[PDB]
């Protein structure tokens, strides 16, 4: 078992790299948000 | 006449009173003072409650006794 | 004063609703304080359920503005 | 009469509280109070108290005091707001017994008839339990010795209630816990015995010290518990005792085996799935 | 003027008898009185808190005897505790956290009586064992605001770090009012309690489970993994004969063998180990 | 760290819910119901939730007002 | 007018059954119990009260009490048994006096004496001193037979309230009318 | 230094002195850059315009405050006085602190300076005001002490009300500082003890600057001891910071006193022994630290801990530059905001000087964090790397340059983030464009009181009126040629290589 | 795992937002406008997304 | 005046301790915790509340 | 055995007392020769504030020991 | 044999022990030198902070070793 997960585990690689979301969105939201405050 | 009223906050008033008085000339009076309604105010004596209908005199409050403010604690 | 805020309670668009039953109420067997409420125990008299026009079926824990007397189903 | 007593953390905290407070009253180093609670079917529960002043003169017995009717006063003062709860007994925090709490017991019993002792010590020096729990019963004796009055003791432990383990744990911010599974086995239930088990027999070691002629021998009583203890523990393991734990242990482990196989089966295929995937995109993205 | 840093710190013990007392008046604003000291401009200390006889019905509560409070208070006094009054709370079950309507009243009389008080407001419903939810506020000025004029003074980045929820904003909560920051300071004894409060005693860890009853948990387990080694072999023969998500959107029901399959390991291991272990142990300390 | 806020969103199923009826999931993580007002919807779905037990027609419990899988 | 904290410490020993005064020195001392304390509570309505018996122990019956007739109502059905224990007596009262519920009182002890006194007088000497530093005030009545007891209480007094204290007495009595009637407010105002 | 010269007196003698002590270096630093001179007031212009009157205001007659750093330029608030007048409280007193800065080594005749815009301009009190005074009177004097040192300690007795104590002994405590003057010991901490909680926090902390790196069996207990036993915080939260200047350097020395204070339980204490081992080991580079500074950020309960532990890595390996992103960019990504605050600080800090590309290429995708304070972090990073920069130097700057423009003028944004940016644009012009950041001096030997400057500054998180305490850490760029008879010479110079690389950045004052 | 914590404690706000009904389209209009009806309600003549 | 009418209903089963499942008499099914007193062992299956 | 006592307003007062004594004594002394009203009075001793109930031998304080007096104001 | 004990403000103890001594006469003979009660007090050596029934020997300390008292410096 160690040697099977120690070896050849290493497909994670950097040819995709790590996501995020959106920027626009959460400025809308809290746009839309803030004009229901006001009501 | 000098009359001590204390409160549970551990602030003290002095009131100026003359025998013929009655109580809700004294809530008046703290209201005067602090801005407190008249209808919010309890006041204790000697360990029973004050009303109106009756003179200062008429619960027997001498000379510089000391009286117990508390407030109307409602919440809805 | 009292009499008038009675009045100015009052404002007349009413809905219109049917008396579905009168009932005889009885305290609980125990109490409390600190945490008591008024509608529990503590209610002795009569009490109602009524069909309101919209389909509603309310419980009433406090008659109203009527003698209980004169009501019936 | 109680088969077990069981405690609420609003009382711990409460103890700690008055203890604390007591520095703007006095300088002594005890502190007695009143436990409020209610039972069924011989379980007792304790989940409230308040504080009645106490006062002793450290350097003789039979010198204290103790306010009556401030008791009655406060627990009149209590009913009014909870109907559920009664007198049931009182606490002190002294680290260790005192002569005298036999003669406090016989005045407050006269509010409670069975009425329950709990130490609650609250400077721990050790791994442990911070309660114990006492009842007061009649001796009598073989020796001929007048009938004594003395204490016994009784199974305690803490409960708990869903309204206060959401602020507990929401308070439980200070330290590492929680080494899951295999990890907690072991040093709750190992190292952490063996630990008191060895507490204990330095305790026994101690005592019989003094019985070189330090302290009279309290009674052969003692002795034949004693002589019990070494009689009983289990007998050598010499005999086919041994064969009986063999067969055991074998089966033991043999179960063990079966699940370590299936463990590593599956590693493997997870690593097939793994290099497949990586090759293939790969050479699609190339 | 008021400085956005000041601290409300608040003590354990009372925040356990908040918490006991909300969860019994269920569907009712149960309401009390909070005791502490002001340490400073920078601070308000709150050590302990008691309820009182009160009545109401659903809509609203108050309490009916006013001699009760000041006997108590008086009483308290006789045994160490001679703080004093500076707030008050109340519950709100389900709602959330805000004063509304007559809570204000009730309030800023306290502020013509005592500058610097505090109202607190605690959600007991809504709580769960991670965190509960508290509140403390004081009334923006009485207007005179249209001058535009900040509510406070600010000299940190220490009042700036939390988002105000979207449902006090509804019921206005800068628009009236202002939040303080709670806070906690546990003193060392009870945190060396609070640590004890699970300990369970020495007498069980050395202590064997029965050999049978435990053999036949052995069987039961075993018996119980064919059939998944059985169905394992299927969903090893089958997969990637369709699109790759559509694996699991199509497993919503029946389950897939691998994972029961693997936490039946974790209870062969685990329970043989340290059954195993605590014997071998136990066979040398005695005797 | 993951167990301490795995449970903390747990706030969510507070006691007063209401009672649907499960239709189908279009892909994880979202699905479709039936409220027993009548009227139907396509909703998100919270994540703990165990996946082996929700079988055609199985009555779930939905948030009051966001209308969730809780 | 001075707040004062008070404790009465009866005697309930033994000797009181017999017939000195005339119904018999239970109701001797009763009636004056009955006159001080209302003299102390008249001189000023927030003085107060409190109640101790010596026996095989000590007891105490009664803590500071703003209303007399707590006391009074408890006074009766005190039953004359045991032997008399002066210095426990005197010391649980320095204790109960310490927790007095407004420090602004200043306080003093009261004591009937109706019995011969077993007690070695280098014990009264101590006891005495540090009572002196204590700023707590004894004041004695040699209510029962004088003899005995005569010298050790008189010289007791004297190491307290020495050094010309004047605060303390030592005040005494043959057989014959009430003591409340010839004796109590003879003195001073009381004591 | 202070040693030597007593070997030396016991001519050019009586005028090498004037070199030993700095008297010299000081005022020609001075000249250079008075003469050199050069900014564009339109930046101002606009973000004055662009205040909506809120906590941005301070951010203002700060950040000014450093462009006009050193040069004497007061033409900026001796005008639009009326909108400066619209500062109250606190704040107010922050103003004045400025004067400081502008002065910056103005030595001569500084008290008739000051008494031109007197404590007592009207004797109003306003004691906000005059502690100022006194605060920039310490400022004046960074690092000189001297003469001034017996004004000051005379001018604290006397003083009426608990804010004059704060400036006093802030003013007091900076001066003096390094020199362990015993009855300046003995007046800061009798003044710490009289245990008032505004002015145990200033004297707290001033206390640990006059026994800089100077261990003292002593004081270290007569201020543990304090700190562990009162009930006010801002106490503790100045004597965190005034402990760990005892130590300087110490390396193993100072390891007995770690352990005590990472041991405590009172989470204020726990924090300061990270700043400690941090200022134990500067530049050394020792993995004894960085194995247990950083195991302190990965498990520890509360969140400022975390941060200050994070954020002392940036001193560890400032002597080797290529480090720090290696390690930080993967901790960049935790959850937790504090973590990824400590993250931008500790990488801005480790690279100040330079151009580092890495670095910008981790703190661009920052500026868009949803929660506004790292944004506010990551902006402040940005701008203290970068420094003095030009488009050829590095690529990647003139969006920078845009990019705080445009959220500072955004209407709909949050103040805590839009402080940042407003700071970052005087930081980025800092005096001139004629000084730089750098805790290295040029034979190779560790600076120090730069080193102070931003262990100070980080600060400025609790306490505002902190932040001038940046300005010790410019240092001037410049090359002088001198005489024998130290007359300055006329003489000129060239340089090899395309002026575009050098220039000032080509002011765009449109109109 | 760092990601699937971040998910995890963003989710309670996520899903607190309201969703949305499902309704049969009868025939499609000109210009980019629809027919379709709801499962108790009347017919309602609505615009599309963008995508 | 200060008083408020009560929803009527049924109650379908006890789930947990604190959990029960009622009809509304109009439409929607519903779950929703018991009050503390009322004696729990009185809701069986089908009793009006 | 001397003690020396600053207040706010720098003045110092010189107490001869005795290792057993109680923080009510010497606060009382203090209210007897100056007139401040005890209970107004907090005792302040590097940073230990001091609590009435118990005796200066339990905070080991030693001859000539310099120590502080705070005022607790109160609200009015 | 000699052992050195550092204390924060760099004072250091050397003391003369056995191999076979425990914890407690160890702190035993440091109250006996400096008066530190024995509670208030923890001894850290290797990192770890040791358990008062165990020997010197148990914790592998070897000759002229050094190790860190950690003290709560007023005790309260």
């Amino acid at each position: 078992h160690n040697m099977s997960v120690k070896a050849m585990r290493f497909p994670p690689k950097s040819y995709n790299k790590d996501l995020e979301s959106a920027e626009e969105r959460r400025e809308r939201e809290q746009q839309d948000l803030e004009f229901a405050k006001e009501m | 006449m000098q009359i001590f009223v204390k409160t549970l906050t551990g602030k003290t008033i002095t009131l100026e009173v003359e025998p013929s008085d009655t109580i809700e000339n004294v809530k008046a009076k703290i209201q005067d003072k602090e801005g407190i309604p008249p209808d919010q105010q309890r006041l204790i004596f000697a360990g029973k409650q004050l009303e109106d209908g009756r003179t200062l005199s008429d619960y027997n409050i001498q000379r510089e006794s000391t009286l117990h403010l508390v407030l109307r604690l409602r919440g809805g | 004063e009292n009499s008038e805020k009675i009045k100015v309670n009052k404002t007349l668009p009413y809905l219109v609703s049917n008396v579905i039953e009168l009932l005889d109420v009885d305290p609980n067997d125990q109490e409390e304080d600190g945490a008591n409420i008024d509608l529990d125990s503590q209610r002795k008299g009569k009490c109602a359920v009524i069909k309101t026009s919209t389909r509603q079926t309310y419980f009433l824990p406090v008659i109203g503005l009527v003698d209980a007397e004169k009501l019936k189903p | 009469a109680v088969q077990k007593v069981v405690v609420h953390p609003l009382v711990l905290l409460s103890v700690v509280d008055h203890f604390n407070r007591i520095g703007k009253v006095g300088n002594q180093k005890r502190v007695v109070g009143v436990l409020l609670g209610s039972w069924q079917k011989k379980v007792l529960d304790v989940s409230n108290s308040f504080a009645v002043p106490f006062d002793e003169d450290d350097k003789d017995d039979s010198v204290w005091f103790l306010d009556h009717d401030y008791l009655e006063n406060m627990y009149g003062m209590f009913k009014k707001v909870n109907a559920r709860e009664r007198i049931v007994g009182w606490y002190h925090t002294g680290p260790k017994l005192h002569k005298n709490d036999i003669a406090i017991n016989e005045l407050m019993k006269r509010y409670c008839p069975n009425s329950v002792l709990v130490i609650i010590d609250v400077k721990p020096k050790d791994l442990g339990l911070p309660t114990e729990a006492y009842i007061s019963v009649e001796e009598v004796h073989d020796d001929g010795t007048p009938t004594s009055k003395t204490f016994e003791h009784v199974t305690s432990e803490i409960g708990a209630e869903e309204a206060e383990e959401v602020g507990v744990e929401h308070l439980l911010r200070d330290i590492k816990d929680t080494t899951v599974g295999t990890l907690s086995q072991r040093i709750t239930n190992q190292v952490h015995g063996l630990k008191g088990l060895n507490s204990k027999l330095l305790d026994i070691r101690s005592y019989l010290e003094k019985v070189a002629t330090g302290k009279l021998p309290i009674n052969h009583q003692i002795i034949y518990q004693l002589q019990d203890v070494f009689n009983l523990l289990p007998d050598v393991s010499l005999q086919e005792f041994v064969k009986a734990f063999y067969l055991k242990t074998n089966d033991q482990m043999v179960v063990v085996y079966l699940a370590s196989l299936i463990r590593s089966v599956v590693a493997l295929h997870n690593l097939i799935n793994n290099k497949i995937a990586n090759r293939d995109a790969e050479k699609k993205e190339g | 003027a008021v400085d956005t840093a000041e601290q409300v710190y608040i003590s354990s013990l009372a925040l356990l008898k908040m918490l006991k007392h909300g969860r019994a008046g269920v569907p009712m604003e149960v309401m009390g009185l909070m005791l502490g000291e002001f340490v400073d401009d920078y601070t308000v200390r709150v050590i302990d808190v008691f309820a009182m006889p009160q009545s109401g019905t659903g809509v609203s509560v108050e309490a009916v005897d006013p001699v009760f409070q000041a006997k108590m208070l008086d009483m308290l006094k006789q045994t160490g505790r001679p703080e004093m009054v500076v707030g008050w709370y109340h519950s709100h079950p389900g709602f959330g956290c805000w004063l509304s309507g007559v809570d204000i009243n009730t309030q800023q009389s306290f502020e013509a009586l005592s500058e610097r008080a505090v109202a607190v407001v605690v959600d007991p419903i809504q709580s769960v064992k991670g965190k509960v939810v508290i509140d403390a506020f004081r009334l923006i000025n009485a207007n005179m605001m249209v001058l535009g004029h900040e509510p406070r003074q600010t000299t940190s980045n220490l009042g700036h770090l939390n988002k105000p929820s979207i449902q006090a904003l509804i019921h206005g909560l800068n628009r009236h009012y202002y939040s303080i920051t709670i806070n906690y300071r546990k003193n060392e004894l009870e945190q060396k309690m609070l640590l004890n409060l699970h300990k369970k005693s020495w007498m069980e860890g050395l202590t064997l489970q029965d050999y049978s009853e435990h053999c036949k948990h052995n069987e039961s387990v075993v018996k119980e993994m064919l059939e998944l080694a059985k169905n394992y072999n299927k969903a090893v023969e089958e997969e990637d004969k369709m699109t790759p998500e559509q694996l699991a959107i199509k497993n919503v029901g029946k389950q897939d063998p691998k994972r029961h399959l693997e936490e039946h390991v974790d209870v062969l291991m685990t329970s043989n180990i340290v059954q195993c272990l605590a014997a071998m142990l136990d066979t040398v300390v005695f005797k | 760290e993951f167990l301490h806020a795995q449970e903390e969103v747990k706030r969510i199923q507070s006691i007063p819910l209401v009672i649907g009826q499960f239709l189908e999931a279009v892909d994880q993580n979202t699905a479709i119901v039936g409220s027993t007002t009548g009227s139907n919807y396509y909703v998100r779905i919270l994540s703990t939730i165990d996946r082996e037990l929700l079988k055609p027609n199985a009555s779930v419990a939905l948030h009051k007002h966001s209308n969730a899988l809780v | 007018m001075v707040l004062e904290s008070t404790m009465v410490c009866v005697d309930n020993s033994e000797y009181m059954r017999n017939g000195d005064f005339l119904p018999t020195r239970l109701q001797a001392q009763q009636d004056a119990v009955n006159i001080v304390c209302h003299s102390k509570t008249r001189s000023n309505p927030e003085n107060n009260v409190g109640l101790i018996t010596l026996a095989n122990d000590c007891e105490v019956l009664t803590t500071l009490t703003p209303d007399t007739g707590r006391i009074l109502s408890k006074l009766h059905t005190v039953q004359p048994k045991g032997k008399i224990t002066f210095c426990t007596g005197i010391r649980v009262a320095h204790l109960a006096l310490k927790h007095r519920q407004g420090k602004n009182h200043k306080m003093r002890i009261i004591a009937f004496v109706g019995s011969p006194v077993e007690d070695n007088e280098k014990d009264l000497v101590k006891l005495a001193k540090r009572l002196k530093k204590e700023k707590v005030n004894v004041d004695i009545i040699n209510f029962g037979e004088e003899e005995v007891n005569t010298e050790k209480l008189t010289a007791f007094v004297n190491t307290l309230n020495g050094k010309d204290g004047t605060g303390s007495h030592l005040v005494t009595v043959p057989p014959g009318p009430s003591l409340a009637d010839a004796l109590i407010s003879s003195p001073i105002l009381a004591g | 230094l202070s040693s030597v010269i007593q070997n030396l007196r016991t001519d050019q003698t009586l005028k090498m002195i004037k070199i030993l002590s700095g008297e010299m270096a000081i005022e020609l630093h001075l000249q250079f850059l008075i003469r050199n001179n050069n900014t564009d007031l339109m930046i101002l212009k606009n973000t004055k315009d662009a205040v909506r009157n809120s906590v941005c205001h301070t951010a203002t007659v700060i950040a000014n405050s450093f462009m006009h750093c050193g040069t004497t330029s007061d033409q900026f608030l001796r005008d639009n006085l009326e909108w400066l007048a619209r500062a109250t409280n606190w704040a107010k007193f922050t103003a004045t602190a400025s004067l400081g800065v502008i002065h910056k080594g103005h030595e001569k005749e500084a008290l008739q300076l000051m008494a031109t815009y007197l404590p007592k301009d009207t004797s109003p009190g306003s004691a906000y005001q005059e502690g100022g005074g006194l605060y920039a009177l310490g400022l004046i004097h960074a690092n000189h002490g001297g003469d001034i040192i017996d004004y000051l300690l005379n001018q604290l007795k006397n003083a009426s009300n608990d804010i004059v104590r704060h400036g006093g002994s802030l003013g007091l405590g900076l001066a003096a500082m390094g020199t362990a003057r015993q009855d300046v010991y003995d007046l800061l901490k009798t003044n710490l003890y009289q245990d008032d909680a505004v002015t145990g926090e200033a004297a707290g902390l001033a206390l640990g600057l006059v026994m800089l790196g100077s261990k003292n069996a002593q004081a270290i207990e007569d201020m543990v001891g304090y700190a562990q036993e009162t009930q006010h915080e801002k106490i503790l939260r100045g004597l965190a910071v005034g402990i760990a200047l005892v130590m300087y350097g110490r390396m193993e020395e100072a390891d007995a006193l770690i352990e005590s204070l990472c041991r405590d339980k009172d989470p204020i204490l726990r924090r300061s022994g990270m700043y400690t081992v941090a200022m134990a080991y500067c530049g050394s580079g020792n993995n004894k630290a960085i194995r247990r500074l950083l195991h302190v950020a990965v498990s520890d309960v509360n969140d400022d801990v975390r941060r200050a532990a994070v954020e002392s890595l940036g001193f560890i390996l400032f002597r080797t530059p290529e480090q720090c992103p290696s390690v930080v960019s993967l901790l960049s990504e935790s959850y937790n905001p504090h973590v990824r605050y400590g993250a931008a600080m500790a990488l801005g800090i480790c690279c100040a000087g330079t151009g580092n590309k890495e670095a910008i290429n981790l703190l661009e995708p920052m500026t868009n964090d949803p929660v506004n304070y790292v944004r506010q972090g990551a902006l402040i990073a940005s701008a203290l790397i970068m420094i003095q920069q030009t488009e050829i130097t590095c690529p990647k700057v003139n969006q920078f340059r845009q990019l705080y423009s445009k959220v500072i003028n955004d209407k709909h944004d949050d103040v805590m983030a839009k402080f940042g940016a407003i700071l970052a644009q005087g930081i980025l012009d800092a005096g001139g464009h004629n000084v730089t950041i750098s805790l290295q001096s040029r034979t190779g030997h560790t600076h120090m009181p730069s080193v102070v400057g931003v262990l100070v500054f980080t600060q400025f998180w609790f306490w505002f009126p902190l932040s001038h305490f940046l300005s010790l850490a410019y240092t001037p760029t410049c090359v002088i040629g001198l005489n024998k008879d130290l007359k300055m010479p006329k003489v000129q110079y060239k340089s090899n290589c395309k002026p575009s690389t050098f220039a000032y950045p080509a002011p765009l004052e449109v109109p | 795992l760092n990601a699937k914590v971040r998910l995890l404690r963003e989710e309670l706000q996520l899903l607190q937002e309201q969703g949305s009904y499902v309704g049969e389209v009868v025939r499609a209009m000109d210009k980019k406008k629809v027919l379709v009806k709801v499962h108790p309600e009347g017919k309602f003549v609505v615009d599309v997304d963008k995508n | 005046l200060q008083s408020v009418g009560q929803i009527v209903g049924e109650v379908l089963k006890q789930l947990t301790e604190e959990k029960f499942i009622v009809k509304a008499t109009n439409g929607p099914r519903y779950v929703v915790g018991c009050r503390r007193q009322l004696d729990k062992s009185k809701l069986k299956p089908g009793t009006r509340v």
